[PDB]
RNA sequence: CGAGGGACCCGGUGAAAUUGAACUGGCCGUGAAGAUGCGGCCUACCCGUGGCAGGACGAAAAGACCCCGUGGAGCUUUACU
RNA sequence: AAGCCUCUAAGCACAACCUGCGGGAACCCGUACCGCAAACCGACACAGGUGGGCGGGUGCAAGAGCACUCAGGCGCGCGGG
RNA sequence: GGGGAUGACCCCAGGCGGUAGGGGAGCGUUCCCGAUGCCGAUGAAGGCCGACCCGCGAGGGCGGCUGGAGGUAAGGGAAGUGCGAAUGCCGGCAUGAGUAACGAUAAAGAGGGUGAGAAUCCCUCUCGCCGUAAGCCCAAGGGUUCCUACGCAAUGGUCGUCAGCGUAGGGUUAGGCGGGACCUAAGGUGAAGCCGAAAGGCGUAGCCGAAGGGCAGCCGGUUAAUAUUCCGGCCCUUCCCG
RNA sequence: GGUGGAGCCUGGGAGUGAGGGCGCGAGCGAUAACGUCCGCGUCCGAGCGCGGGAACAACCGAGACCGCCAGCUAAGGCCCC
RNA sequence: GCUGGGGCUAGGAGUGAAAAGCUAACCGAGCCCGGAGAUAGCUGGUUCUCCCCGAAAUGACUUUAGGGUCAGCCUCAGGCG
RNA sequence: AGAUGGUAAGGGCCCACGGUGGAUGCCUCGGCACCCGAGCCGAUGAAGGACGUGGCUACCUGCGAUAAGCCAGGGGGAGCCGGUAGCGGGCGUGGAUCCCUGGAUGUCCGAAUGGGGGAACCCGGCCGGCGGGAACGCCGGUCACCGCGCUUUUGCGCGGGGGGAACCUGGGGAACUGAAACAUCUCAGUACCCAGAGGAGAGGAAAGAGAAAUCGACUCCCUGAGUAGCGGCGAGCGAAAGGGGACCAGCCUAAACCGUCCGGCUUGUCCGGGCGGGGUCGUGGGGCCCUCGGACACCGAAUCCCCAGCCUAGCCGAAGCUGUUGGGAAGCAGCGCCAGAGAGGGUGAAAGCCCCGUAGGCGAAAGGUGGGGGGAUAGGUGAGGGUACCCGAGUACCCCGUGGUUCGUGGAGCCAUGGGGGAAUCUGGGCGGACCACCGCCUAAGGCUAAGUACUCCGGGUGACCGAUAGCGCACCAGUACCGUGAGGGAAAGGUGAAAAGAACCCCGGGAGGGGAGUGAAAUAGAGCCUGAAACCGUGGGCUUACAAGCAGUCACGGCCCCGCAAGGGGUUGUGGCGUGCCUAUUGAAGCAUGAGCCGGCGACUCACGGUCGUGGGCGAGCUUAAGCCGUUGAGGCGGAGGCGUAGGGAAACCGAGUCCGAACAGGGCGCAAGCGGGCCGCACGCGGCCCGCAAAGUCCGCGGCCGUGGACCCGAAACCGGGCG
């Protein structure tokens, strides 16, 4: 039957108009104590390289 | 359970045999194999001495049938013979007002 | 050493697993490292009958020992539920 | 437990039961053959297994053991060198 | 890259080993549009050949023999579409090979007869084996295998005229023998009753349930095949009637 | 300089992730292994197509589009097979 | 003690003078059907032809080393030149 | 001293002819899938069988001691006594055989049902009959259980038991697999077990839905939408509202009040129950009393009656001859004919005009259906005020433990409840997702309901469906032979010829088997007989082998033989030279690693729904249909519910060519406009934007690669669970 949208992907990443995949940076949620204002602050929606051709495949029917 | 296009009795004419056309009297009709045995094809069929109905050594007996799709019934005064019609108060066979 | 039932010959019926095709020699070397088939030398007319089983890594069973599989079961306990 | 022997309840004692004398009726299934093998069970005319009874005589002390033989069967369903 | 008659035809330069792979171009089979058509007894599909023709090919034409009634362009499409391997499957035929075996080492020999054909079938004379059986009588079990007549298509571990093999015709006779119309044990079913989602499971009385109890038959003859049943003698039992 | 099945970007599509030999630079080993694991390159794998090394994948030459009863050469040889 | 006849006990169960034996010729949990065309990163097989290019056995990670995701190597198409 | 020819017990290669062998080619009496019509049977004895019946009968089929059958009616009109032969018999225009409907009989078993029973057997009771009939036997009725109404107990009538290919509902209910282990989850409430009913079932007239003061029973399809949501937030599972459609039907009953009878009895003035009037509601309805009154007019079945029509048998139904090859004309040649019929099949071969039927039109005595259409009846019909008597009791509601909806305990609603507590009757309650107030919707704790939807034992028509290793397991005398105690497993086996015209007769031979002769177009078309391949086994001819060593071959020279007028070609190897079978798995195979005895046949990368990319088209800021409706039954249109994109950011609010991070126009991430075909010279070189490439710009369809869910390239487990057989 019709394929199902991966709800983990739909809740974690956000695909833009021109094919790019926008997701947050890691190493921030659990422990944030011994980090500078740079390491706390620079969580700025990193981009994913050569994996979005295997990441927009499960953001498929509604994109 | 196909019926026939000829009766018992009524004079019939062959069309597509080894011989092409001679007048005969249909005996008998036999609609199981759908084949008339009218008067035409005598056969040389073998027969064992055992019985004996012919007490020397004979080699010919009763007949051989012809397929009923070849033959056609004549109306008795016409020369017309090909067609069939029915249904005038009794199921007869009348074409080109020739009788049955 | 002797006797009987087989083995051997003849008359009759007459299978079986195996089987790539084979016109299938020995030695010394090479080749996946144990050669009838590759190279060199030597021997050998063709085809059989009875026997031995040394070879064809002969046959049987997709190792029965060992290892792997996030294989499956039997059993144990203060391993979990 | 039943047949049979005996005593009684309801009932019946013109009935009912017992012994004789004469006359009738007695129904449904099995019934052959093999049954310790060629016919049963073993894919087979298979050296295997299959319950009960009669299962002789003579001699070995006795005996269903052993040896032979009555009645009964059999030469084993491939033979000849 | 060029002559660019755009030539989808010829020149120039370079290249053309290849697995797993990536890509391009074709052949063959079933069916369908073309097909209310065309080819086909002067011979269709299929089978056996060709040293013939074309194509780098899967192949396609043409010629000959057999065959007896179907096949189908060109241009396209849909695939149950191409086999040598899977200790693949199914059917046939080989090797093993005229080889092992032919089934308890109880044992055969001979003369006649039938018959086309006899070590094997029938009769006769010897020899051997079992004889607490390799003999006889029943219950299991098997289901006509029993007998006669006619035969060897197939079977009998050989042959076979024989057969427990085939065809046809007969053959099993019961008040007293073994079972039911008698009874009961283990066990099963099961009025009442009890329990469980349903199917159902226990279960008194009663019923079924046997090589258990009771019940009236012994001897001999008869057929090729039936016998305590048919027959001869003889004795009994159950029930009913007067 | 270098027009080459050279490169660069995007998209589609696989396969591979057991390697091995040889020379050098090394480790472990024993300065042993056709032993194990790296790097620099080649070859086999995928060139078991060819010639030589007798035979042999990696030692040498050479990179097989097809055909010819034509020559010249690479490695290796010129006594005969 | 042996045995005939009629029965009862059964699959995570029965039975067992206890071997994990036997339960219809194979029992560390039978047989038949269905789920079920279960799963298998584990073997084997995978069928017409021609042409062009052409690999890898490497790196980074995984209750993982015989399998994987990405990168490296290859091919096709479209652009840069 | 020498040497070539030569011998073939036998072999090898090639050629020709045979046998075994049954593939290929061609046909169907066959089943497969779709479409509709239709869809329960049965104590008045089902589905299915055992046994028996034919003058002779092995089997299949039809029947049941009335036994390949009997009676009545309709069709049918001349051949019959089934497949099915053979001997022997009789029937039919005075309407035989055959088909359909209604009847009768219908042994025995089987729900089995008098009882027992190991199914196809045995034994009975009561009432009548028969045999001489008391004892013995037979025949014809009745005798099982359960739930109801009457019958005060007795008994009499009405139903149920069992089966049915698939479907449906309710009660139980798994495991392997997926998460690359795996216990919550998925598989899945699926397979499977039980119960009842049906031609469907279930559900159904709101204590609904959910935001609009909106819709208005229920079922099914497409959308919404793989959206919201749930989930070790992993695997994965997955709506609902609304809309476009198919269909459209709504009702009955308890309660309050009233009449009769019965029960307890204080026979009082009330209680308990069955009947008759009275009520089916959210706009609140309804009981009693008063007023408006008039219905005596209308609606109307889902009930009943009749009928159109359909089914179980059928019928009519146009149009051709001659000559030739041949055994056969339908081919071919000439002249024609019909068409509301030129679909198909058979006809010795290839036919519109030879036959059966297709086009079209008629056909019911009798029995089913009659959802379609006309009639009848039951049943419904109204407004204001007063009274607050009634509106579905261990029930709503609360707590704990549960299932379903996407809801897995999370903030956890709603629908049913296993247990505990526990009321009210419109100023009473439930819902709008913990909960409170407001505002909206509806009346639960009783029941029924057609139509639209699923499936095919069976009937027929169709098929880019098949053609005996295919197709269902069986085209054939198949769920048979055979295996297994049993549950169960499970085959192979089609073809002579136009017509058996099936080979009379002679001879050999015991027979079988043939050789002749004859029929036959053909007899290698001979009776399991069309075509008849290969492996395999032989016979006859050419070449070569008894001094040569090889995965058996290739090249060269020569000899021998055979074709061709010749040139040349074909079969063989005596010698020389060169040479490690195929595939897999591998760093690596001729491998003493695996598979293969040979031949013929079967077989392995598709398909549904979707995503991405490329390609051929259509249209373009638009593209585009699904479900369904209307048409001949091989013809298309209608049908904008819906989907993608045109504007995107942000978690959302919200904003927008900008958004967010942030106090901010710092700064950054997302998009944005950047110009392709470009006569655009409108005459201002800012050129605004134009003939204009179907494109930046996207959609629909086709064709390919790949992917996900489905078994997904095929084969193969050790095992697990459910139901049963032993
Ligand atoms: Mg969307
Ligand atoms: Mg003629
Ligand atoms: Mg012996
Ligand atoms: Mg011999
Ligand atoms: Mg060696
Ligand atoms: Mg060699
Ligand atoms: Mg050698
Ligand atoms: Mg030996
Ligand atoms: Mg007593
Ligand atoms: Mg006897
Ligand atoms: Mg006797
Ligand atoms: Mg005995
Ligand atoms: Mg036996
Ligand atoms: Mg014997
Ligand atoms: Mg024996
Ligand atoms: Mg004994
Ligand atoms: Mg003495
Ligand atoms: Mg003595
Ligand atoms: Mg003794
Ligand atoms: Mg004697
Ligand atoms: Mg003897
Ligand atoms: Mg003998
Ligand atoms: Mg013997
Ligand atoms: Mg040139
Ligand atoms: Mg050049
Ligand atoms: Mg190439
Ligand atoms: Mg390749
Ligand atoms: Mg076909
Ligand atoms: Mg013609
Ligand atoms: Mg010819
Ligand atoms: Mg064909
Ligand atoms: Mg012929
Ligand atoms: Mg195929
Ligand atoms: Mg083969
Ligand atoms: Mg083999
Ligand atoms: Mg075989
Ligand atoms: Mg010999
Ligand atoms: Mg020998
Ligand atoms: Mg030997
Ligand atoms: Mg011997
Ligand atoms: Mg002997
Ligand atoms: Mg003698
Ligand atoms: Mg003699
Ligand atoms: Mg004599
Ligand atoms: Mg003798
Ligand atoms: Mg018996
Ligand atoms: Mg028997
Ligand atoms: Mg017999
Ligand atoms: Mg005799
Ligand atoms: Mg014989
Ligand atoms: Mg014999
Ligand atoms: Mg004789
Ligand atoms: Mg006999
Ligand atoms: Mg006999
Ligand atoms: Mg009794
Ligand atoms: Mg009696
Ligand atoms: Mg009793
Ligand atoms: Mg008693
Ligand atoms: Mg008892
Ligand atoms: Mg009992
Ligand atoms: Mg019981
Ligand atoms: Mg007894
Ligand atoms: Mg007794
Ligand atoms: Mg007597
Ligand atoms: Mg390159
Ligand atoms: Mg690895
Ligand atoms: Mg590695
Ligand atoms: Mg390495
Ligand atoms: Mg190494
Ligand atoms: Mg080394
Ligand atoms: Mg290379
Ligand atoms: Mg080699
Ligand atoms: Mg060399
Ligand atoms: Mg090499
Ligand atoms: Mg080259
Ligand atoms: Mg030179
Ligand atoms: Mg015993
Ligand atoms: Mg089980
Ligand atoms: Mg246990
Ligand atoms: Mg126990
Ligand atoms: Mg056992
Ligand atoms: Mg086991
Ligand atoms: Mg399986
Ligand atoms: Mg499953
Ligand atoms: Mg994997
Ligand atoms: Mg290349
Ligand atoms: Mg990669
Ligand atoms: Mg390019
Ligand atoms: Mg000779
Ligand atoms: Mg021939
Ligand atoms: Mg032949
Ligand atoms: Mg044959
Ligand atoms: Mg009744
Ligand atoms: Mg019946
Ligand atoms: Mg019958
Ligand atoms: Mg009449
Ligand atoms: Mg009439
Ligand atoms: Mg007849
Ligand atoms: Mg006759
Ligand atoms: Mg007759
Ligand atoms: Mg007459
Ligand atoms: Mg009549
Ligand atoms: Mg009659
Ligand atoms: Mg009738
Ligand atoms: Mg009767
Ligand atoms: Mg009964
Ligand atoms: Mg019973
Ligand atoms: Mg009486
Ligand atoms: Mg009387
Ligand atoms: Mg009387
Ligand atoms: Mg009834
Ligand atoms: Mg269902
Ligand atoms: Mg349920
Ligand atoms: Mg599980
Ligand atoms: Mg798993
Ligand atoms: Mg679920
Ligand atoms: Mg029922
Ligand atoms: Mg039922
Ligand atoms: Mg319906
Ligand atoms: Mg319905
Ligand atoms: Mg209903
Ligand atoms: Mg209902
Ligand atoms: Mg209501
Ligand atoms: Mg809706
Ligand atoms: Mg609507
Ligand atoms: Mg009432
Ligand atoms: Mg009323
Ligand atoms: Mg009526
Ligand atoms: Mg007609
Ligand atoms: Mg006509
Ligand atoms: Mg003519
Ligand atoms: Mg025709
Ligand atoms: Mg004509
Ligand atoms: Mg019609
Ligand atoms: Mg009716
Ligand atoms: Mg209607
Ligand atoms: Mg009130
Ligand atoms: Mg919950
Ligand atoms: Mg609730
Ligand atoms: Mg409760
Ligand atoms: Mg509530
Ligand atoms: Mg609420
Ligand atoms: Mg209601
Ligand atoms: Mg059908
Ligand atoms: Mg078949
Ligand atoms: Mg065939
Ligand atoms: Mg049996
Ligand atoms: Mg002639
Ligand atoms: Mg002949
Ligand atoms: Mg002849
Ligand atoms: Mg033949
Ligand atoms: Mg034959
Ligand atoms: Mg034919
Ligand atoms: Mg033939
Ligand atoms: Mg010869
Ligand atoms: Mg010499
Ligand atoms: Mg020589
Ligand atoms: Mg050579
Ligand atoms: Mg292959
Ligand atoms: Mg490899
Ligand atoms: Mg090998
Ligand atoms: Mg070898
Ligand atoms: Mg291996
Ligand atoms: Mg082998
Ligand atoms: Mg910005
Ligand atoms: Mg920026
Ligand atoms: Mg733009
Ligand atoms: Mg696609």
């Amino acid at each position: 039957p019709k394929m199902k949208t991966h709800k983990g992907a739909k809740k974690r990443v956000k695909i833009t108009a021109s094919g790019k995949v926008v997701a947050m940076k890691t190493g921030k949620r659990h422990l944030n104590w011994q980090k500078s204002g740079k390491e706390i602050r620079q969580k700025g929606r990193k981009f994913v390289l050569a994996k979005p051709e295997a990441e927009r495949i499960k953001l498929l029917l509604p994109y | 359970r196909v019926k026939m296009h000829v009766k018992k009795g009524d004079t019939v004419l062959v069309a597509s045999g080894k011989y092409k056309g001679r007048v005969g009297k249909v005996k008998e009709v036999l609609p199981k194999k759908y084949a008339v045995i009218v008067e035409g094809v005598n056969i040389v069929k073998k027969a064992v001495r055992v019985s004996p109905k012919y007490p020397q050594g004979g080699f010919i007996e009763k007949e051989a049938p012809l397929h009923a799709s070849k033959v056609r019934p004549i109306c008795p005064a016409c020369g017309k013979p090909t067609r069939v019609r029915k249904k005038f108060l009794e199921n007869g066979k009348k074409i080109r007002v020739c009788a049955k």
